[PDB]
């Protein structure tokens, strides 16, 4: 077998002159970080991960991890695929490694606080150690200050930080004060300070000359894994299990030597830990490496780099420039951003202008009509401000690009409306925009105006009847229709050409209330796709088709946290979202799951606005009697060098099977697939068939607890399960050009206890299917899924005994429908449910036929076969039926690290006999977690917790081991296999994901 | 937060882990022997395995086989006292904790030494597995001596990538090496138990067992036989 790609724990990262070098599993990745290009992947270690690496000035790379160490040439790492022959194994765990001052030796710190001085072939020259009791280390570094001044800085399990001088073997300090084990120690470059961190969640600053504690810092909310000094030892950067990277100021004073002060918090990795960090002092950029396999670049000056990122004005600041013109209790009630800056309006109808160039405010004019609760809207692209009030009055103003002069103005009053409570605007075409105005009287009309972009005159006015439960909340236009977001997840579509036509009403798109944005995405043939967001976090993609209209929900999901106020696609096709979590504004890349920017607004956040500008966004908001301008600039460097996958166990993987359908051509070079994690999410993405490169699309968040199973049951349906009886049927759509879509189609009825496994059998051509689920309490249920009524009907229920049931499978042989379960007692148990369900089995490849009878709940018959196979629970279950479907061979992998092969046969009288054919008692060193039959049952691939992938051959019902290969994927627990057209692609899951070819 | 955590509160056991040694003893029955008389529980905090030892060998044992029975449980963390258990706050490395344990016996060797110790996992599997085989090794220091030849030694293991080293490193010293999950052992855990039966022959800031087992073994792996334990 050949290893192709890996995404998984990346333990360290180093900046080196426009490269980032990342320990990435057992590999080194070299990136050109300004362009985020992967220059090469070089495997350094056979199976160990790279825990640390450093570079000599002359391009030698020293790398270590666990007991592995190597010295390797940067030149080779840039062009060779593997350098594992240079790997050496030391007898003890290696805690740290650094080059000697002149780079002619290396110094290895073991976990027992001994230093091995070695030559550049990694052979030991001599050993240094202290006297006294042994110390067990969870961290340490060797800090080289000069040729003979080498400090060994040891972080013990017992919570002391031992600082000793290497060559004299002399204890310098025993820094005590931490409460738990020491998980990282580092020294400032100028020799002043030690910083240590523990699982007591504190960071402690120590004086290296005196040995005194100067400062304790508490910000991180979980265990801290790594830290270092940067920016000429004036700052500290730490990185944590809490998935945040935190920057601290070192503040030096006369009366206290120095103190840590928290400065910035960045949430940059997926749950959970962050392991590596490094800072490029030049550009004030950081790189972090995570358990999720993500490599993140962080702008440490996101708020300072260009000097205009943060600005605020109180009404007194403004009055100092406009003059003392504001009345008692008058405040800013609306604002828009244009090319020149801000246009704002006060509660008394004063219209103000803030100039981005001159930084000056000035009163522009007063319109006393809009001292009655003014609302502000705009067409930012064309410098048009829209003012409305509660008395059906509108004021439109157009401004010149640089000058900001008023070049057009129009005003009108809508007699059709008595009181007005909502005004929306949207772009329409090259020469006009739309404006809608609504009232709370139910029999007044919903008014849509088409207005000229050149002179702001009304081109046409349309009056629609409002449906019953309708309050407009957002607006988009499309061709000749308007899509109006409403409350209660309602979306109303009107026809601008015929205000008497009945609107197309889409009700209840999501559990939420206010529709916050409708955004056109793409069209193909007679269908257009729209993104629809909901304030409460849900977003849906709907498909509108011209046949008369009809619609389909293509995608649904919920944001992890907080209010969702809008979403759009950027130039790279990534779904960007914005909203609030309590006080905090967020801008979030929902395709790849990381935050782009955040800002503390005014808790209520009553008044805020976002606008696009060249090279970013401007966020405007009122907080604590101040008007705030926050400029959010596009990252100076790419956001990531790798996007990453799950940062927790991958319990299952499923590839969307190849089809005769209309799958889009851009997916031709690869496959769509799902990973299901203990982090409770399902991630839908794609891998390239030749390169194994993985791209993310969506992270589906419906499940409340950790995933157990997910399987594509055909080309467009997928079932996942978790616990607490979560079983969801999903529908996939892969017809469009850039991404697939997925939406929930139905959830399984629920009776706590978990759904341990399931299997499905399709009812001929129906698209209906039968479903078996088995539960933690030994219960078994069989369901009929009816497509047209989109419901699950319970048609059989029973129980095995009392123990958990871990796997279940439908086997159709001849005209019998069999259910095979694998309880934790290690048996194979067979049920023949044919006579007790209203379905018939077609004699070859086993198709169900619906008799169309009414639903009775049958009881589960007694088993027809009970075969003990394994000594404990059976973790993997698979089967293959022969050409005549008279027999099937059943492969089981056990928690007893045994591998069993059984035969399920029916004779001419249809009696079931289950016979075991072979059993390999020591098939693996630990739990076998996967076992799949391939090539018509002739071969087997297994997965196990010992991280050895084994390939087997079956001849005459007997198993023989034919190949084996280690993976870095720890706790290897999931496996998926697809044929190319024979050669196979294997997806290997655990903590990490690997793609291999066979 | 599972089944066993309420069933522990219901029977007054300090932790759910109490059932792992019970479900273990539903097999092997190394605690159902009436001849059984001296036991050591290492890294015992908070003490649920020591409770099980107390309940099995005193509360539920005829007065005729309670003679000279002595349970000593050790941890570097201080433990709340347990009826019929002598709790030592001492390091399994340190000098007279081998002599100390031996004094509290009639310098008789222990019939059975158990350990359920484990550090909090970090999420870094290679580190977690190495740290665990550290604690088993240093635990093996004292079990090498105090345990009666032909006597059981039980320890919790990280059943991961390098477990087959530990088995072979332990081949030199036991008749039958077994590996066991019980059923109170979370599926979410790489946890298992190495139940070494029949103590066979031991040998005859310095060198420690880890380095002299690493001395002889070395870079070789064997598979211990497997045994499910509960009913």
């Amino acid at each position: 077998m050949k290893d192709l790609s890996h995404y998984g724990p990346a333990l360290c990262v180093k900046f080196y002159n426009d490269y980032v070098l990342a320990g990435y599993g057992p590999f080194i990745h070299v990136y050109d970080y300004h362009s985020a290009t992967l220059i090469n992947k070089c495997r350094l270690f056979h199976y160990n991960k790279v825990h640390g690496l450093s570079l000599s000035s002359e391009g030698k790379i020293l790398a270590y991890g666990a007991r592995s160490v190597t010295i390797v040439e940067l030149e080779d790492v840039l062009k060779k695929e593997s350098l594992v022959d240079f790997e050496r194994i030391n007898s003890d765990w290696i805690t740290g490694a650094t080059f000697s001052f002149d780079n002619l030796q290396i110094y290895l710190l073991t976990c027992y606080n001994k230093v091995l001085i070695c030559d550049l072939n990694c052979e030991v020259l001599f050993r240094k150690s202290l006297g006294g009791e042994r110390s067990i280390l969870y961290s340490g570094i060797i800090k080289v200050f000069g040729p003979d001044k080498v400090y060994v800085n040891a972080g013990t399990v017992m919570g002391g930080v031992i600082i000793w001088d290497l060559f004299s073997e002399t204890k310098i300090h025993n820094l005590l004060g931490h409460e738990g084990s020491i998980f990282y120690v580092n020294l400032s470059n100028n020799g002043r300070y030690v910083a240590s961190c523990s699982d007591d969640r504190s960071i402690r600053l120590w004086d290296l000359e005196t040995g005194k504690q100067l400062s304790v810092g508490w910000s991180h909310t979980a265990r801290i894994w790594n830290l270092m000094f940067f920016d000429n030892d004036s700052k500290l950067i730490s990185v944590s299990e809490d998935c945040t990277c935190r920057v601290w100021n070192i503040i030096e004073s006369r009366e206290n030597v120095a103190e840590l002060s928290i400065s910035n918090v960045y949430e940059v990795h997926l749950i959970k830990s962050i392991w590596g960090v490094d800072v490029k002092d030049d550009e004030m950029i950081a790189v972090t490496s995570g358990n999720d396999g993500r490599l993140k670049l962080i702008d440490l000056l996101q708020l300072k780099r260009h000097g205009d990122e943060e600005t605020s004005f109180s009404l007194d600041d403004i009055a100092k420039q406009c003059g003392d013109i504001f009345e008692k209790n008058e405040s800013i009630k609306g604002f828009q951003w244009f090319s020149f800056g801000v246009i704002a309006i006060t509660s008394l109808g004063k219209i103000l202008k803030y100039s981005d160039v001159t930084k000056q405010w000035k009163l522009l004019l007063t319109n006393e009509k809009f001292n009655s609760y003014p609302i502000t809207n705009g067409i930012q692209t064309q410098n048009i401000a829209v003012f409305s009030n509660n008395k059906s009055d509108i004021l439109l103003i157009k401004f010149s690009k640089d000058s900001a002069d008023i070049i057009e103005t129009e005003e009108f009053h809508l007699d059709e409306l008595s009181k007005t409570n909502n005004c929306l605007v949207t772009e329409y075409d090259d020469d006009s925009f739309l404006l809608t105005l609504q009232s709370p009287n139910p029999r007044e009309k919903f008014v849509c105006l088409e207005i000229s972009l050149q002179n702001l005159k009304i081109k046409s006015k349309h009056c629609f009847n409002k449906p019953e439960n309708f309050s407009s909340s957002c607006l988009t236009s499309f061709r000749n229709h308007i899509l109006v977001g409403s409350r209660f997840s309602t979306l109303v579509i009107y026809n601008l050409l015929d205000e008497s036509e009945e609107p197309f009403i889409i009700r209840r798109l999501s559990p939420g209330d206010t529709t916050t944005s409708i955004e056109f995405v793409e069209d193909k043939d007679n269908s257009a796709v729209f993104s629809v967001t909901n304030r409460d976090g849900y977003y849906v993609f709907i498909e509108l088709t011209k046949n008369r209209l009809s619609y389909k929900v293509l995608h649904s999901n919920k944001m992890m946290k907080g209010f969702l106020e809008g979403a759009f696609f950027n130039s790279k096709g990534e779904y960007i979202t914005y909203g609030f979590k309590s006080s905090l504004f967020y801008l979030y890349n929902e395709t790849n799951c990381y935050e782009l920017a955040s800002e503390v607004c005014g808790g209520s956040h009553r008044l805020w606005n976002l606008a696009k500008i060249t090279d970013g966004h401007v966020l405007m908001y009122i907080k604590a009697s101040r008007f705030h301008l926050r400029k959010i600039y596009n990252s100076i460097v790419p956001e990531t060098l790798e996007n990453g996958v799950h940062g927790r166990e991958i319990r299952d993987i499923s590839i969307c099977p190849v089809s005769n359908t209309n799958t889009n051509d851009n997916f031709k070079d690869g496959h769509i697939f799902c990973t299901a994690s203990e982090d409770t999410t399902i991630k839908l993405g794609y891998f390239n068939n030749r390169t194994g490169k993985v791209q993310n699309f969506w992270t589906q968040r419906k499940h409340v607890s950790g995933l157990q199973r997910c399987q594509f049951i055909n080309h467009k349906l997928m079932i996942s399960s978790s616990a607490r009886e979560e079983l969801f049927l999903w529908e996939l759509n892969d017809k469009y050009n850039k991404r697939p879509y997925m939406t929930i189609r139905q959830a399984l009825p629920v009776s706590d206890l978990r759904i341990m496994d399931f299997d499905v059998k399709f009812i001929s051509q129906s698209g209906d299917f039968l479903l078996v689920t088995v539960y933690s309490d030994s219960t078994i249920k069989i369901w009929h899924y009816r497509e047209n009524q989109n419901k699950f009907d319970l048609i059989m229920q029973g129980r095995y005994k009392t123990c958990c049931l871990f796997n279940v499978v439908f086997i159709a042989l001849k005209e019998e429908l069999l259910v095979v379960i694998s309880p934790t007692d290690g048996h194979l148990v067979v049920y023949n449910i044919t006579e007790y369900v209203p379905f018939s089995v077609d004699p070859i490849s086993g198709d169900l036929v619906d008799h169309k009878l009414d639903a009775t709940i049958s009881n589960l018959p007694a088993p027809v076969a009970q075969l003990p196979v394994h000594q404990s629970g059976v973790k993997s279950l698979d089967y293959v039926a022969n050409a005549t479907r008279t027999s099937a061979t059943i492969l089981t992998g056990g928690d007893d690290n045994g591998l069993g092969l059984s035969n399920l046969k029916l004779d001419d009288s249809n009696k079931v006999t289950l016979k075991t054919s072979d059993f390999i008692a020591a098939a693996a060193s630990s739990t076998i977690t996967s076992g799949m039959l391939i090539n018509g049952g002739k071969e087997v691939i297994t997965t196990s917790v010992d991280q050895v992938i084994r390939a087997w051959e079956i001849t005459a019902g007997k198993l023989s081991l034919v190949d084996k290969k280690r993976t870095t994927v720890a706790d290897t627990g999931s496996l998926e296999i697809i044929s190319n057209d024979s050669e196979k692609t294997l997806l290997i899951g655990g903590v990490g994901l690997s793609i291999w070819k066979k | 937060r599972d089944l066993y955590y309420r069933k522990a509160k219901e029977q007054g056991y300090r932790a759910r882990s109490a059932f792992k040694l019970l479900q273990l003893n539903d097999q092997f029955h190394f605690l159902d022997d009436p001849n059984l008389k001296r036991v050591v529980d290492l890294c015992a905090a908070p003490g649920s395995w020591s409770q099980v030892l107390s309940r099995k060998l005193f509360d539920e044992s005829p007065s005729s086989d309670k003679e000279d029975r002595k349970i000593v449980s050790v941890d570097l963390q201080p433990m709340s006292p347990i009826p019929h258990v002598t709790t030592l706050q001492a390091d399994i490395t340190h000098p007279k904790t081998l002599a100390r344990i031996l004094k509290l016996f009639g310098n008789e060797k222990a019939d059975f030494v158990c350990s359920d110790g484990a550090p909090d996992v970090t999420g870094l599997h290679d580190l977690d597995e190495y740290v665990q085989q550290q604690l088993i090794m240093s635990a093996l220091q004292l079990t090498a001596c105090i345990l009666k030849k032909g006597g059981t030694f039980v320890a919790k293991i990280f059943r991961g990538r390098d477990i087959d080293m530990l088995y072979s490193q332990l081949g030199y010293l036991f008749d039958k090496i077994v590996c066991a999950k019980p059923r109170s052992s979370r599926g979410t855990s790489l946890e298992a138990f190495i139940v070494c039966l029949g103590y066979n022959p031991p040998s005859n800031n310095k060198l420690c067992i880890s380095d002299k087992l690493s001395h002889w073994n070395e870079e070789e792996r064997n598979i211990a036989e497997f045994m499910a334990c509960g009913s």
